Formats: structure tokens, C-alpha cells, sequence
């Protein structure tokens, strides 16, 4: 496995991320009676289980399987939240959401501009695992966020533990516009922690520094923020160096904020992802903190991403952007 | 017997292939005749005098407002114009079986429906002028009119996008306990997107209470229908997705009225979906024919004909000036309704603007804009 | 008489919605009954006795490699498999009607086509482990199955993608005046992706010589498909694009051979589609059933029924076994056939990993991996 | 009219882009018997004349009408192009590209890694009108390179005018590859310049220096290069400034070592497009430049782009990089 997962709300349970995406929808459809939740096989729970006894639990009218049909699924999922119902739509695997991507870059994200704010979507939910798994080759693995931030009006939002992803999924179901919130299904059985077992919500367009350091910033989101901890720890033990860790959370609109005050403390970053290279989001981070922080920079922004190949299936461990390709570049940004 | 969970039907012992129908096919519905005569009196809606001529008149307004904002459109001072020539006893006809509060979804040849429930000139003009009165700030090209007031969805480009989403604004009615329909207009290109087949079968495997009307006027831009598809129009693809369907005669008022209202009437009671293919022409007029009906009656003349003609002009012409020395809405308006809120970094780039006119301003059109 | 380019139809002066017939659906065509006897002469195909042991072994062969597959998916040797169980009649019944090189699209229930077509158990095995001798180099998921040299293109996961591909490969084949069908395997999930629409619809506008088969066995993944579609199946749908449409079953390796031949030959000679709906179970087999066939012949018996099970077997182990004991492809592969060429910024990422190993090497499994 | 348009291979004649695009097909039909071009309303000339003649040339079995569905125009074009058959699809407006995306980044990018190039679409090409027009407000003014340019497995390529696009678009429908070639529309009916007759090829992945500089490096693609070269002239009247001009021309694969030497150069880079800011392809650029020319750098690398809203109509004058735009963010980097 090429990450280690590791770590004031009322009562809290043990929940891996899959659970904790459950207990979100539940919390959702308790208080909010317009909910519902619509896709490919969920009646059952889903494939990833993530919707287990939701059914049962609040009926067949508000728990549902679609057609198989993606452009269907977002189509249908505007409309409901045209008339201002919560609707939190399934896309099986991120990697089939492309179907639906003109009903989500044309439409969702436009609703609201377009009309003068007469409708919206802002009640419409996008969930979909996300993210490398391993084994999954070119259509289970892939990692689509920089083609959603090149499109004003929807929000992009990926969590990197069970915590994080039901206060995340939360906020991007209450917010009043159209959320796509990706779950890295790496993590949907690994490792449990502590979850409120009540709602709560963790904000959107924040990105949380999860360790201080002073020599270099790293950013990450989903499961390579597991990767760039054990980075961080690496850099301590190997070379002295004190690498402050962040986690961007929100894709767009993202939390420029919090990554410019750290780059202006430590003077250096590097930013991973397991997207392609070319065109990932980290570009748009690199060029935003060169315009900023332009004068704090002591070496260049170092960006360690996946190639820019599809995504393969027996060579997954030479593609990933795993620990020893961020600690090398580290090394050499560090030396510069 | 045969135990497949797919289907339900029996064995055969011969190879046959189920052929189309299409030289016989789905036959067109039609109430009145070219004079304007009741063909089949079970069949006569008996509307009443007003609303009868409500529909006249909304026809034939809406038809000068054509002509008006045509020859604008030819004279560049508005950017794009779609007509509705040919689609005035469709629009008009299915507008009036609807109730008030039904919702429509359709596209570019649905504005008699707005006209039909009473949306003002003057907001038919800003739309399609960009100034300050458009409820849309000026941000869409014109005849993308929309109106929450009138629960008429905000129209756009993207063909056959609105299909798809009519029919889970209708699930989320049916779950309300509404008594309230969707009806979802398209034309019959249109129909060969992707979107329509997904609309087509949510509907009908969700039991969504939606009218799908189809207006096949036998082109799409500059391709026949010979080139769009090879069953019988629109309407034979109902039953294949489990849903009732129809055809009739989209140059008759009374023919659409009628299908309209039932399917309304089946829809919200059965939660089931409805297919209306109303075949046009590419513009034995609706217009004249319902002329001839209200002749027919004592319902109208020759010097309420010019009467009204006249009035009618009059109308949008003020409309039509008023909205033309209008100035545009403020540019930072540009900047709002991207999000519900305006993200920092967005409002970065409106001040970025603010800046760049206090500078350069002279190079823009700062005079024709509010404020 | 009306005068409507979209639609070739009479009028009619009464309102009727026209129903779906879904409780009296399209017939389902069969040729032999449970105990492999043939009901009807007329409908025999007389396929001499050798294709018809070859459609029994290779059926037979399938399923062989399906369990020792399964069982090695179960226990994490490869990552995924699907199997073929309920389908080995409907592919290689179908097969059997192909010219053999017709091109072949599909998804993952089409592995009988190959074995049919003698795709070598190695070649199967070396692409579901990923190892040197896989000519898909490792890059895709197992199962994911292509062949040039047998004419079956290399499968996606994107359900019905495919779909409108093939209808493209038919279209350019007819222009090369080839006496060749495209073949185009799909379940009946993926009938209700946006894809097929396209693809059925462009098939009959195009006048396109290609077979649609939608293999129908009432489930997608956990969906049935009372929550799939609401008319009767597929097939159904076929009239309504103006594309000639059958049912069979699924279980009838003669009936699907039968139904195939015919659309094939009328396809090629017409350059028209046709749409095969088969019906199967989720998984009364079609091995059982044509093993009855073959007995009433005299054309097998238990001791050839042992034998063959134990030497397919055989033959399955040692393929499975050589295929785990060889290395996996160069990492260097990882970097090619992304473009034709490899662009120089590509070049520069392979050379990085190049780099990256020389030092970092021990922390990655180099030896399992060739040069 | 917020730009300016201005200025060995055998006879030329004057051409507009329209006609520079009917003579590049022409030429291709002409000489590849396996060739046909497809699509929306194209049997009859298309909606912008682009293919005018060319069916009563070659036959109504060579350039013919499709259904009204972009997914099916491209399935389809890939399919001709599985059998080794020159497939040019055109889809009507680059706005609706979007219906086609996961046929586009899942299915024609992927086909050959992923089949081992056992098969392959490589004789694909997609054309489509592209960018602003003064009026075309959120769905016929859209620049969608962006989105492409995070998909291996294509190519994106953009001309600036009739001599350009003319070869560059033969280039495209040669390469064997599936490409993306973008129209600027705004430019079909502007001014004509000498285009040859007969077929000549302009390489991909090349960008062209129109003019030279020393001061800063100004980069651009489409009708946006004529923006900056009247930035380039303003800068030389108004600041004594010399610009080196370069049109990118393709969006992906890009040539990074012409922009990298000119910044070498000049220590200075601008680049602008009409495609929002935010994960638009100004950020693979400067993001890359940042990287390979640090020490170069003398002041902080700009980007003038549309604004990170849908397209509007009434304002555009207001959205769009305008040369006043451009001229003050040059003013300003230079002034660093
Ligand atoms: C997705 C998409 N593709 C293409 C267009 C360009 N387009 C605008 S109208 C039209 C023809 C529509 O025909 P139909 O649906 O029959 O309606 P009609 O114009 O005949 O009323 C086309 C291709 C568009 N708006 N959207
Ligand atoms: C576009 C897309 N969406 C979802 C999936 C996940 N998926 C893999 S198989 C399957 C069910 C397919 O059912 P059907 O087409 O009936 O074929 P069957 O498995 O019954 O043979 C699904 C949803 C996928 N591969 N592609
Ligand atoms: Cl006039
Ligand atoms: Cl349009
Ligand atoms: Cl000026
Ligand atoms: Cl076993
Ligand atoms: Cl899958
Ligand atoms: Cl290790
Ligand atoms: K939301
Ligand atoms: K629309
Ligand atoms: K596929
Ligand atoms: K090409
Ligand atoms: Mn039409
Ligand atoms: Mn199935």
C-alpha cells in the first residue's frame, strides 16, 4: 500500500470513510424532507455501500436507482434542485462522470448566472469515488478535478479522512450551489477514526494546515495528503528540514489565502497530485503563488504529479506521485 | 412460456424481424379543417368566446412582435432572432390547456407560451436588448427569456438539455403532492441528442407526471428529417420507452388544446408521462384557421381584424422604442450570480475592472451602461 | 391528406393515445426446446456435425476458464474478472454466424467471440495478468480483451461507447465495398445510455450494415430492469429508429445462430441495421441444451464428456500457470502509445522515472518487471 | 471591432479563414480517397460556409449530415478512423463540444495506449468554430482548450489566420493522432490574406515567434495573437519597450523550449487568453516557465485572461483581454 492513514461535537463513533459518507446522507435526509439520493444501483446500498439502509430507512420514493445513464442522472438531479428540493445525485466511479460533463459545465454551472438568478441548481449534490485504487487501470482510477476547475459556478470539494468527508459533504449539500464532492475510494475501508455521530460542517474554500513547519509548504488533497505527511517526516528525519503540510480541501474556489501566508513564511513549495501533470490543478496553485509570493520564492515551485499517460493498470506503482518522488524533488527544491 | 425477467411474451417458432411502420404511420389528430369548420363535434372543445380569442390574439401579437425584431436583427441592432412563424397555434394552443402554475422547460420557439400568460413587452424587448429592465442582466443572447413569476424556465443554447431536467422537476412535483404538471418543449432534432433519450426513459421508469412536446417541423437548420431519423417522426418512439403518444395537427389550435389537456389530465392523475408530436411547417396557417373559426361564429370581423392589426403594432412599437433608449445594465453585473455569493477571488477581478476603467475608461462604452 | 415533411400518415378525427404493448411483447425465437430437440424443420440450420462440437467446446472452454478465472479474482492473483456464465451460447451462436472477419465490438461478456475465433488461452490469460506477453502491454484492467489479427476491437469500460464506433467501422466499410458486417455486443444496461441512441439512430440514417445485439438478462449489476426501461425491452426500440429488430433466446444457440446469419446476410446485402435482442438468465443453460442436441445425434456421449472435461481443464492450468510465472512488461511501456510518437516532454517524464529508479530502486518491485 | 488583423509554395490567391479551411479540406478529399467529412448542416456548405461545394465535388457519401447529436459525431468519427479512413467530424459550435467529452478524453484519447496500438483513431480530426465574436454571449463565444489540454492522447491546435490554419489544419488531418482544431470564428469572414492553392503543412507542436524582442516575451493563440501584437506596438510608441511576439499555436503537445528560450531571453513573459483565468492553459505555461527559467525571471510572470464567469452577452467589451488590458499589465511587469 503506498500510504499510511493515521488520526467538541457531541458524541462521536469509529467509521471508515465509506460509513461516514452514510452517516452524512442520513444526517441529510433526517432534517431536510426535500432530500433525495438518485443513481446507478444505490437502492442497495451501492457498490461502495455507501448508501446501506437508506431505503429502508426513508422509502423507495426518496432512495433510488436510475437508468444507467450519467447525462440522465445530472439532467434529472438539475431539475429536482430547479424546484428547490436537495438532490444528491451518484456517479458511480469519477471516471464515468464525463458523460454528464455537459449538463454539468453548460447547465449546473451556469443556471444561475444565466438566468439572473430567477433559477438555480443550488440544491444539487455530485457524489463520486475518486482517486487511484491500486489495481483500477484507466477507468477506475481517475482523478478529474482540473477539468471541473476550468468552469465557473460549481464547487469542487475532495476530503482525505472520515472526519473530513461528512463535515465536507455536509457544507457542499447545504451550500447554495452546485457541488461536486469527490471520495477517494482508496480510503472507503481504510482506516476508521472518530466521527460526530450528529451533523456538523467543516467550510468550503478552506484549506487546513494540518502540521507548522517553516522550510517548505507542501499541498495535497485526498489521499496524497496521507503522502505528503509521511513526506514531511521523511524530510525531518533524512534531512533536518521542517515542512508545513496543508490539505486544500476545495478545489475551486480554493483557499489562495492560506497557501500565499505560507509560502511568504517558508519561502518554498511543492504541490502533488495524482492527476496528469499537464493542465492539472497544481499549475494553476504554482502560477497563483508565483504572482503573490513572487519575491519570497528561494527556489521554483516543484510540482511531483502523475505522468501524463492514462492511467495504467500493471504499472500503477512507477506512475503514482508516491513519497519517494515527493521527497526526492523536496531534496533538490531544499539544495536549490 | 418463457421465464425471462426482461420482457414479458411467448415463444415463437419462426425467424421473423419486426418491421417499422413508417409510410402508415402514427395518423395526425385534427379538429378543424382549413375553414375553420369542427369536423367531429365529440371532438369540439367548446372553448369559450374569451378565451378563444385570448388565443387569437396572443397568435397574432406575437407575430408582429416577429416582424418587429426581425428586421432588428437584420439591422444589427440586436445580435441573434429566432421567429416563431408556424409555431403560434402550438405554443398558443398547449399554453391554454396548461394551469397558470404548470411548469415549462423548452427552448427557442416557446415564447407564445410567455405571451399567452401575459408576460410584458417590455420585458420580451429587454431580453432581447440587453438593458437594465431584463430581469436577466443582459447576460444571454436574445429570446433566452425565462420567468419565475410565469414558471416558464430560463431557456438555453445547448439543445435537448432541458429534457432531462423537466423530467426531475416533475419527480420532485409528484413527491410535493403538487397537482401540478411539467411540460417540456423540443423540436424534433433536438430529439436525436443524447439527453432526450435519457429524459424520454427517466420519465417513464421514475412515473414522472410530464407532457414531452415535440414540434417537428420536418428541418433541423438546414437538414430534412429524411437525414434526422428513420422510424416515424417522434411519436413512434414513445411506446419503445412505455410511453403514450400522439400526433396531431400543430396547425390547429383546438387539435393541440385538446391533446394537451387530456395528457395534462392523464399525467397528473396516473403520474405517467405523455409524448405530443405536433407536426408544422417550416415558415394552412394557424393563424387563418382560427380566423375562420371565430368568422364562423360571429366572433369576428374585417374592421376588427385592421382594428386590431393596428393596435397590435402600436403596442410592440412602444415596447420596442422604450427598450431601444434604454441604457444596459451596469457592467458589475457581469461579475454576480456566477456563484449565490461572489467567491474573494471573483470579487478580486471585479475591482481589477473598476481599476482598469478609472484608467482607460475612455476606450469603453461607459455612456450606454448604468451607472 | 396530410402534408407534413417529418411523417407519412393519414388523419384521424378522434383523440387516442397509441399504448405500448408490454404484457404481449415481441415474441421470443426459438429453434430447439429444453431437451435439444429441433420444433420446428424448417428452422433447423443443419450446421454439420463439426461446427457444431466446435460450438460446444468452445462454450465449454469458456466456462472452464471462467471458474479457474474467478477463483483467481477471488483470491487477489488478478484484480478483476467477469465472468461469461449464461452468455456462452449467445456469443459463440453468433460468432458462429460471422464471417470471420467481420469486425467485432463489445464489452465484457463477448469473451466467447474470441474463443470461437481461436484466440489462444495464453493470450487470455496474459492480458487479464498483465505480463510480457500481452499485446495491450500490460495498461488495462483484466478482461479487457482486443485482438487486430480476429477482428475484435479492444474493450473499454465506458459502457456503450462502443456502440456508436461501431456504427462509424460499418459506415466505412460499406464505402469500401467490403462484403463485411460490423457486430456491435451490448447488455441492456447499457441500452439506456445516451450512446446508444446515437448509435442506433446514425446506423439507420446512415443506412449502416451492422448487427446490434443487446444481450437482455434483467439485470445491471443490482438494477433491474423495471427500473432500467418500461417498454418491452430493447427490441422495441428497434421500429422506432426504423431498424429491423428480432428477440431470441438467449439460451438457443441455434436460434441466436439462426437470427445472426439471417441479419448478416440481409445487412451486408441491404446496408441496413438490424437489432438482435437475446434473452438469458443471470448466472435451462445453453451448454445443457446443446448437449442434449448433440446426444439425440449420437454426436456425443459421457465418455467424450469427461475426457474433454478433464482436457480442457488441462489445457486451461497450463496456459493459467505460465501466464503467472512470467514477468510483467518494461515500466518503460508506461510512456508509449499514449500518441503515436512520443512527445519530447513525455520522453523527459520516462527519463525522470529512469532517473528516479537508479536511486530509488529498491523501493519498487523491479524484478517482477522485465529488463 | 477589438482587434486588428494585418499581413515559396507555389500560386496563391486570397482567402478568408472560411475559405483557407474549404480549400484545406478540398485539397485533403482530393488526395485521400478514404477521406469524408460529417456533421451538423455541413451537406449544404455548414453554418459557416466552411464546406461550401464539397459535396457536389466529391459525393453525397463523402460530406453528409448527421442526427443532431454531438456524443454520436464523435463515436462515429472514431469508428471510421478504427478502420484506418480519414474521418474530419465537425462539431458546430466549440460550446457544444461538450456532449462529445467522453468520447473525446475516455474513448479517442485513450485507443491506443490502451489497446496496446493493436487499434488506434489516429486518422480523426475534429473541427469546430471557437471563441469570442462580439455577441455570442455564454454558448457561441466559448474557448475550450483548456479543458482538452488535461487529456493525453490528444492534440488541441489553434491558428490565427487563413495562411495558418490552412496548414496547420492539413497538419491535423494528417497527423496520426486524434485532433482537436479549433476555428477562430470571428476570423472566418475578416480579412483575406494569400493562401497557396495546392496542399502545404505548417508542424504541429511549434510555436512561431512573429516578431522579436528583447524586452518581454508577449504569448498568445487565435485572434488574441493580434491583440498582442498591437500590445507590442503600443508598448514600443508609449514605453520604448521591444516585445517578442509568439503565437503557441498548438495548445497540447506544447512547445515549451520556443516560450522557454524567448524568456531566457527577455526575463519577462505575458500570456493571454480569452479562456478564464483560472485553469486556463496561462497556468501550464507560466507554471512550466516558473520552472525551467527561475534565475531568468525579473519579475513576476502575468496572466490577462477572461474573467472566471460564463460568457456574457451586453458585457463583453468588459470581459474580454483587451489590448488596454494586456498594455497595463505589461506596463506594470515592466515596472517591476
Ligand atoms: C447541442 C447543440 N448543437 C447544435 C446547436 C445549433 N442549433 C441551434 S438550432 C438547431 C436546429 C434545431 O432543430 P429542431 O430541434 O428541429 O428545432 P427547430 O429549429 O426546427 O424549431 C441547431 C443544430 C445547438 N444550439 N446545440
Ligand atoms: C459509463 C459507465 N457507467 C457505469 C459503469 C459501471 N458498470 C460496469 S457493468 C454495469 C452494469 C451493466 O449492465 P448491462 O449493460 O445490462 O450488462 P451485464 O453486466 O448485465 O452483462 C455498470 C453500471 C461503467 N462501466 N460505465
Ligand atoms: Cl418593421
Ligand atoms: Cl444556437
Ligand atoms: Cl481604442
Ligand atoms: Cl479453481
Ligand atoms: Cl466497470
Ligand atoms: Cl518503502
Ligand atoms: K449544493
Ligand atoms: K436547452
Ligand atoms: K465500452
Ligand atoms: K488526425
Ligand atoms: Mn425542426
Ligand atoms: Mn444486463
Amino acid at each position: 500500500a503506498h500510504f499510511t492513514f493515521q488520526p467538541e461535537y457531541g458524541q462521536t463513533q469509529k467509521m471508515n470513510l465509506f460509513q461516514s459518507v452514510t452517516s452524512a446522507l442520513d444526517n441529510s435526509l433526517a432534517k431536510d424532507p426535500t432530500a433525495v439520493i438518485f443513481g446507478e444501483d444505490v437502492a442497495f446500498g451501492g457498490v461502495f455501500r455507501c448508501t446501506v439502509g437508506l431505503r429502508d430507512k426513508y422509502g423507495k420514493d426518496r432512495v433510488f436507482n436510475t437508468p444507467l445513464c450519467e447525462q440522465g442522472i445530472v439532467g434529472f438531479g438539475i431539475g429536482i434542485a430547479v424546484t428547490g428540493a436537495t438532490a444528491i445525485a451518484e456517479i458511480q466511479f469519477a471516471d464515468y462522470i464525463f458523460p454528464a460533463f455537459d449538463q454539468i459545465v453548460n447547465e449546473a454551472a451556469k443556471y444561475r448566472y444565466r438566468s439572473g438568478d430567477l433559477f438555480n441548481c443550488g440544491s444539487l449534490t455530485i457524489r463520486s469515488p475518486w482517486g487511484c485504487v491500486g489495481h483500477g487501470a484507466l477507468y477506475h482510477s481517475q482523478s478529474p478535478e482540473a477539468f471541473f476547475a476550468h468552469c465557473p459556478g460549481i464547487k469542487v470539494v475532495i476530503p482525505r479522512s472520515p472526519f473530513q468527508a461528512k463535515g465536507l459533504l455536509l457544507s457542499c449539500i447545504e451550500d447554495k450551489n452546485p457541488c461536486i464532492f469527490f471520495e477517494p475510494k482508496i480510503l472507503y475501508r481504510a482506516a476508521a477514526e472518530e466521527v460526530p455521530i450528529e451533523p456538523y460542517n467543516i467550510p468550503l474554500s478552506q484549506a487546513e494546515v494540518i502540521q507548522e513547519g517553516s522550510d517548505v509548504t507542501l499541498v495535497a488533497w485526498g489521499t496524497q495528503v496521507h503522502v505528503i505527511r509521511e513526506v514531511a517526516s521523511m524530510a525531518k528525519e533524512k534531512l533536518g528540514v521542517s515542512c508545513e503540510v496543508i490539505d486544500l480541501r476545495t478545489i475551486i474556489p480554493w483557499d489562495v489565502d492560506t497557501i500565499c501566508k505560507s509560502v511568504i513564511k517558508t519561502g518554498r513549495l511543492l504541490i502533488s497530485h495524482e492527476a496528469p501533470l499537464t493542465g492539472g490543478f497544481a499549475s494553476e496553485i504554482s502560477s497563483t503563488v508565483q504572482e503573490e509570493c513572487f519575491l519570497n520564492l528561494e527556489a521554483p515551485i516543484s510540482r511531483v504529479c502523475g505522468y501524463d499517460t492514462p492511467f495504467p493498470h500493471i504499472f500503477e506503482p512507477f506512475y503514482i506521485p508516491d513519497k519517494w518522488k515527493c521527497y526526492d524533488a523536496l531534496r533538490k527544491m531544499i539544495n536549490y | 412460456k418463457p421465464q425471462f425477467p426482461g420482457a414479458s411474451a411467448e415463444f415463437i417458432d419462426k425467424l421473423e424481424f419486426i418491421q417499422p411502420n413508417v409510410i402508415s404511420g402514427i395518423p395526425i389528430y385534427r379538429v378543424m379543417d382549413r375553414q375553420g369548420q369542427i369536423i367531429n363535434p365529440s371532438e369540439d372543445p367548446h372553448l369559450p368566446k374569451e378565451k378563444v380569442l385570448k388565443l387569437y390574439k396572443s397568435m397574432t401579437l406575437l407575430n408582429t412582435m416577429d416582424r418587429i425584431l426581425y428586421e432588428s436583427q437584420r439591422q444589427g441592432r440586436i445580435s441573434f432572432y429566432m421567429t416563431n412563424y408556424g409555431e403560434e397555434g402550438t405554443h398558443v394552443g398547449s399554453a391554454a390547456a396548461l394551469d397558470n402554475t404548470d411548469l415549462v422547460f423548452g427552448q427557442y420557439r416557446e415564447a407564445g407560451v410567455l405571451m399567452y400568460r401575459d408576460y410584458p413587452l417590455e420585458l420580451f424587448m429587454a431580453q432581447c436588448y440587453g438593458n437594465i429592465s431584463d430581469l436577466g442582466k443582459g447576460r444571454q443572447m436574445p429570446v433566452h427569456y425565462g420567468c419565475k413569476e410565469r414558471h416558464f424556465v430560463t431557456i438555453s443554447s445547448p439543445l435537448a438539455t432541458q429534457i432531462p431536467q423537466a423530467v426531475g422537476a416533475a419527480y420532485a412535483a409528484k413527491r410535493a403532492n403538487a397537482n401540478r404538471v411539467v411540460i417540456c418543449y423540443f423540436g424534433e432534432g433536438a430529439a436525436s441528442e443524447g439527453d432526450a433519450h435519457a429524459g424520454f426513459n427517466f420519465a417513464a421508469t421514475l412515473e414522472c407526471p410530464i407532457i414531452f412536446f415535440c414540434r417537428n417541423n420536418g428541418y433541423a437548420i438546414s437538414t430534412p428529417t429524411s437525414e434526422q431519423y428513420r422510424g416515424d417522426g417522434i411519436a413512434a418512439r414513445g411506446p419503445g420507452y412505455g410511453i403514450m403518444s400522439i400526433r396531431v395537427d400543430g396547425n390547429d389550435v383546438f387539435a393541440v388544446y385538446n391533446a394537451t389537456k387530456e395528457a395534462r389530465r392523464r399525467a397528473v392523475a396516473e403520474n405517467q408521462p405523455f409524448l405530443i408530436e405536433a407536426m408544422t411547417y417550416r415558415i394552412d396557417h394557424p393563424i387563418s384557421r382560427l380566423r375562420h373559426y371565430l368568422l364562423s361564429q360571429g366572433w369576428w370581423d374585417e374592421e376588427q381584424e385592421k382594428a386590431w392589426r393596428k393596435q397590435s403594432r402600436r403596442k410592440v412599437m412602444e415596447a420596442f422604442e422604450q427598450a431601444e433608449r434604454k441604457p444596459k445594465p451596469n457592467p458589475n453585473l457581469l461579475f454576480s450570480d456566477v456563484y449565490q455569493e461572489m467567491p474573494a477571488q471573483l470579487r478580486k477581478q471585479q475591482e481589477s475592472l473598476a481599476r482598469h476603467l478609472q484608467t482607460y475608461g475612455e476606450h469603453y462604452p461607459l455612456d450606454h451602461f448604468d451607472k
